[PDB]
């Protein structure tokens, strides 16, 4: 069977235009926010810092997500087990599904002026365009999503072994199916009887595999919270 | 651009 | 003095690739050298 | 061991002439694609000397001229400048099992 | 601000005396933990407002690919099954070396004569290497 | 510089025990296994067996466990073996030789000895 | 607002990163951790901000 | 500052002098006392070296 568990690691980058914010470009406010230009800094400093540590995060936890080595994947992979996780050669099935679950507003940057302004659907209702009326700026992703899928393209390849003791130096580069037997034996299944049951055990397995089909609903508690950290800075901007 |  | 800046793509340093044997052997990955 | 075999017993030829020799295996020699197949050489009065190694048709103490080939039970050594120098006993040589045994061999020689 | 400040440094401590008693204290497999390359011995001073910590450890160059085994079953009497312990079986390119598999710790490549020190009994399988003749470990 | 030092050949009557000698010299004696080869006839030859010089450790050709044996003196840098109980179908050129591997997983004999023989 | 957010995305983010170079980069027996079913392997994909 | 900076040199200096036991089934309950470099070849063995 399987359980899952999503783990939030950043906050949207935003920064805000301190001066359209109050006012835009009125001759009034052009002296008399003069007065209140370091009150200005001081909120344009502590966002600014805010950013650059959400960006060190993702550079620290990237030091940790690569390896020195791993296999490259092909088609079939995995011998009886589905792996239905692969990439569609992009990302994965079970990925794009998340992504199109989500009811996110529809992508910054490009087209970006363009998607403001008239060059566009009449029913557009982003607050994407509503920043540049309020000189809001969403900061860029720092990863790069191709790099991403690269990362975890790289943590599958590293599969097959966690056994052979330590592992933190040589590579054992074996068939998924057998590292799944050294697992069983580390939980003391004698392999006597993995051996009499091998395609019980593929076939079990991919059974839990297939309930994550049945795993992109609100009963699942990992998906709930995607959309509510969604939610939550959409609520913010807004 | 490359360092002094 | 400098001149401009250079755009640059970010580098994505790949992990070295192992080849994925069938049958009763296969290849294993091991450094030959080390540093502290 | 694998028994080996080489024909034709000798061959003569004319110089800078190329020439073969067949070495057929009694069972297949690679595994895993290692292959395990040595050529000597040797002369009246001499040691063998390595020449070839399954995949060293130069270095393994030769020239280029020395070409092994094939896989399975189908060997062969292949010399295209065939030379005054070149006339010696060949034989193929298994690394595979103990004992390590090798072909009878054969000569070639310059008419 | 300052009860804010103070929740944090209070965390924080936690965090450090964790890794007095993990990262100092002695060494430890679980890795994540303490500087990336495997765990050594690693150091702590004294810093302001904190403890500045250092970590040492091992770090691999210039990987090779070898021919690797499993185990070895000793075909000539099928019930005879071995596996390394702490390293891996393969197939021997040191000159020095009779034996047709050689013994390599896991951290380097250093091959060295199967004996049974670096061995334990296991249970049979199709995938361990059929060994007709000479296998030493214990001979019989 | 590597050489092999056989030693000379001889008349040897039939049931005496032989020893030949090959010292190394030009490279470290210890780190390579020393392989011995019998010739009956340019056509006509087999292996004997292997020592390794740092170890000990060695394997010999089946027809030839109850008879030949071998040693190493690694403080004289040389190698011997010693045929057990001679008869006259053993007269044969012996060479010494040692191991390496230009290709990786296979064994070659690189240097060999001049040859001595027996009879 | 935004400065607590931050904080505390830090400290799941190093959640994550200990869980990548422990409960997915190995079998692991503490239980607790990972699914409820002993350990046996485990993987990871991407999310929206996590 | 709660302690004087003398009394926290000495409580670094406790943890270098507490190295060796480094473990040998715990090491809770002794005092090892070999030397540092010795010590280390014994963690050098526990990663597979």
């Amino acid at each position: 069977g399987v359980t899952q568990e999503y783990i939030q690691t950043t906050i949207q980058k935003v920064t805000v235009d301190c001066k359209q914010y109050v006012c835009n470009g009125f001759q009034k406010c052009e002296q008399l926010l003069r007065e209140y230009g370091q009150f200005c800094s001081k909120i344009n400093q502590a966002l600014h810092g805010a950013n650059l540590r959400q960006d060190d995060s993702v550079r620290n936890l990237f030091a940790s997500v690569k390896s020195s080595q791993s296999s490259p994947i092909i088609p079939g992979f995995g011998g009886d087990f589905n792996l239905t996780l692969l990439e569609p050669v992009a990302r994965s099935a079970i990925e794009d599904l998340l992504f199109d679950k989500v009811t996110i507003a529809d992508p910054g940057y490009m087209q970006g002026y363009d998607d403001c302004m008239q060059q566009g659907p009449a029913s557009a209702r982003d607050l994407i365009c509503a920043q540049y009326v309020a000189g809001y700026k969403v900061l860029p992703p720092l990863m790069d999503v191709n790099m991403e899928a690269a990362y975890t393209s790289s943590l599958l390849g590293s599969i097959a072994g966690v056994g052979w003791t330590a592992g933190l130096s040589s590579f054992a580069a074996i068939p998924f199916a057998q590292s799944i037997f050294y697992r069983l034996n580390g939980v003391g299944i004698t392999q006597q009887v993995l051996s009499e049951n091998q395609k019980l055990i593929a076939n079990k397995f991919n059974q839990a595999l297939g309930a994550m089909q049945t795993g992109f609903t609100t009963t699942n508690e990992a998906f709930h919270k995607v959309q509510d950290a969604v939610n939550n800075n959409a609520q913010a901007l807004s | 651009d490359t360092p002094s | 003095v400098p001149g401009e800046m250079r755009l640059a793509s970010i580098a994505f340093n790949h992990p070295i690739q192992v080849d994925q044997l069938n049958s009763s052997y296969f290849k294993l990955s091991i450094p030959t050298n080390f540093s502290f | 061991d694998i028994v080996l075999t080489q024909s034709p017993a000798s061959l003569a030829v004319s110089l800078g002439q190329r020439a073969t020799i067949s070495c057929r295996a009694s069972e297949s020699v690679d595994n895993y694609g290692i292959s395990f197949m040595n050529w000597f050489q040797q002369k009246p009065g001499q040691p063998p000397k390595l020449l070839i190694s399954a995949t060293s048709n130069q270095g393994s103490g030769v020239p280029a001229r020395f070409i092994g080939s094939g896989s399975g039970t189908d060997f062969s050594l292949n010399i295209h400048p065939v030379e005054e120098d070149d006339t010696a006993m060949y034989f193929c040589q298994q690394s595979k099992e103990v004992p390590r045994t090798f072909g009878g061999g054969t000569k070639l020689e310059i008419k | 601000q300052q009860l804010v400040r103070s929740e944090s440094a209070a965390l924080s401590a936690q965090l450090a005396k964790d890794k007095v008693n993990e990262c100092v204290k002695a060494q430890s497999k679980r890795s994540g933990f303490c500087g990336q390359g495997t765990h050594i011995v690693s150091f702590v001073v004294n810093a302001p407002n904190g403890l500045y910590f250092m970590h040492v450890g091992y770090y691999p160059s210039n990987h090779i690919e070898v021919v690797s085994a499993y185990g070895l079953c000793d075909a000539a009497n099928p019930t005879n099954c071995i596996a390394p312990v702490n390293g891996y079986f393969i197939k021997t390119n040191n000159t020095r070396i009779v034996d047709e598999w050689s013994y390599t710790g896991s951290s380097f490549y250093a091959p060295e004569p199967i004996t049974s020190l670096n061995t334990k009994y296991v249970a049979p399988q199709v995938t361990y290497q059929n060994i007709s003749t000479n296998l030493p470990p214990p001979l019989l | 510089q590597v050489q092999l030092q056989q030693s000379g050949p001889e008349l040897v009557r039939p049931g005496v025990s032989v020893k030949i000698s090959c010292k190394g010299s030009g490279y470290t004696f210890t780190d390579y296994a020393i392989h011995w080869v019998k010739q009956s006839h340019a056509k006509s030859l087999e292996w004997i067996g292997v020592f390794s010089t740092y170890y000990g450790n060695t394997n010999y050709n089946q027809k030839f466990k109850g008879r030949a044996t071998m040693t190493v003196d690694k403080s004289s840098s040389t190698a011997y073996m010693e045929l057990a109980r001679l008869t006259s179908e053993d007269s044969a050129i012996y060479y010494c030789a040692r191991k390496s591997y230009y290709v990786d997983y296979v064994d070659a004999m690189d240097y060999w000895g001049q040859g001595t023989s027996v009879t």
